[PDB]
């Protein structure tokens, strides 16, 4: 499922800014 | 109406742009109690103001990583425009200032913590929810939009929920005063408009996009557009292909492809009708507007609140020193701070 994907990625935590 | 309002809060905002506030507290006058949150450099503390007793959020922003960083034009953005603001749900900068090491910004402590924390805690929020959420952002941007302000960073890490449930926005870091168009690469990877990615130069439709990325990410419990890395992120908001939970509602599926709408002349908030299309897409029918403003709706969700200084809305984070040099740092760069 795609919820199972997410939670099993890495961006599941607070996102920091960028300024690339 | 909108257009006398907007009118006046326009005259009062250009008067504190044109001559901002300085210097309205010094670091001595709080306890630091507790980091609140942190971001890409610096950190947000729970303090307590001697003199008053009440509780404020401040930021505190280390001169020296701002300068490493290429960020100095965008904190001196930041700080001028919040000074700057008065709206309903824009968090209120109550003091500013700076001493050797670092610029400080406090604001009004919001105490329901980060729609983030609980967005992921609770998994996804229901679609009158989301909505009520929502329509407060679209507020906003009406208001920030008319002040020529692009906003820039909308997430659910930089919206906090108060005593009320109701929405404070917070981070002006991005913020920017411009007529027409920029170029800054900025932001937060899952919520760039491809106009941003692409490096074409862009607007203000790049913060109804986000709109577009938030009101999804409330109602799926995930971003539309997610991977491990950002440059995979980007592949997919380039190829703008998006697919819908099952759950979405009709209404709620066609708003979103109208705000995740890669095509400029066509994207909701940047056409000839401007907010319009958004307040009458008929996902929002429910929405009293004024009601929302004036903050009379019933929020669906209260935090629990155990008196004043209390943190347990917020996740715990290691403290640190807030060290002062007794040398000035970047005195000029900082110097209209
Ligand atoms: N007024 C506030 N009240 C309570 N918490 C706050 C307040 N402002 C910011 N925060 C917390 O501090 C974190 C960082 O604040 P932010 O303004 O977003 O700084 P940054 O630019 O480093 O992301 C926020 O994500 C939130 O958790
Ligand atoms: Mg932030
Ligand atoms: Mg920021």
């Amino acid at each position: 499922t795609t919820y199972a994907d997410f939670i099993a990625s890495g961006r599941t935590g607070r996102r920091a800014s960028i300024h690339d | 109406s909108v257009k006398e309002f907007l009118a006046k809060a326009k005259e009062d905002f250009l008067k504190k742009w044109e001559t901002p506030s300085q210097n309205t507290a010094q670091l001595d006058q709080f306890d630091r109690i507790k980091t609140l949150g942190t971001g890409s450099f610096g950190r947000v503390m729970l303090v307590k103001h001697k003199e008053s007793g009440n509780h404020y959020a401040m930021k505190i922003l280390d001169k020296q990583k701002v300068v490493k960083l290429k960020q100095i034009e965008h904190t001196l953005n930041e700080k001028r425009i919040l000074q700057a603001v008065n709206f309903p749900f824009l968090v209120k900068l109550e003091f500013s200032f700076k001493d050797n090491s670092n610029l400080y910004m406090v604001m009004e402590y919001v105490a329901g913590g980060e729609m983030f924390s609980h967005l992921r805690r609770i998994g996804r929020f229901s679609e009158p929810h989301a909505r009520f959420y929502a329509a407060q952002i679209v507020l906003t941007f009406e208001y920030l939009h008319s002040l020529d302000l692009i906003y820039r960073d909308l997430k659910p890490e930089n919206l906090l929920i108060d005593q009320q449930g109701y929405i404070q926005v917070t981070d002006f870091g991005f913020a920017k005063r411009v007529k027409g168009r920029t170029w800054t690469l900025c932001g937060t990877p899952e919520y760039l408009a491809p106009e941003i990615i692409l490096s074409k130069g862009y607007n203000k439709a790049v913060d109804w996009w986000a709109l577009g990325v938030l009101i999804y990410e409330m109602a799926a419990g995930y971003p539309p557009f997610f991977a491990d890395q950002p440059i995979q992120i980007y592949e997919k908001i380039v190829s703008g292909k998006v697919r819908f939970p099952s759950h979405f509602s009709s209404d709620l599926k066609d708003l979103l492809r109208n705000l995740l709408q890669v095509d400029l002349t066509k994207r909701f908030g940047n056409l000839k009708n401007g907010v319009n299309d958004i307040k009458n897409h008929k996902w929002f029918a429910t929405t009293d507007w004024i009601a929302i403003y004036q903050r009379k709706v019933e929020a669906p969700f209260i935090p629990k609140f155990k008196g004043p200084g209390d943190t347990s809305n917020f996740d715990d984070y290691e403290e640190e020193e807030i060290r002062v040099s007794i040398n000035e740092k970047c005195g000029k760069e900082f110097t209209e701070f």
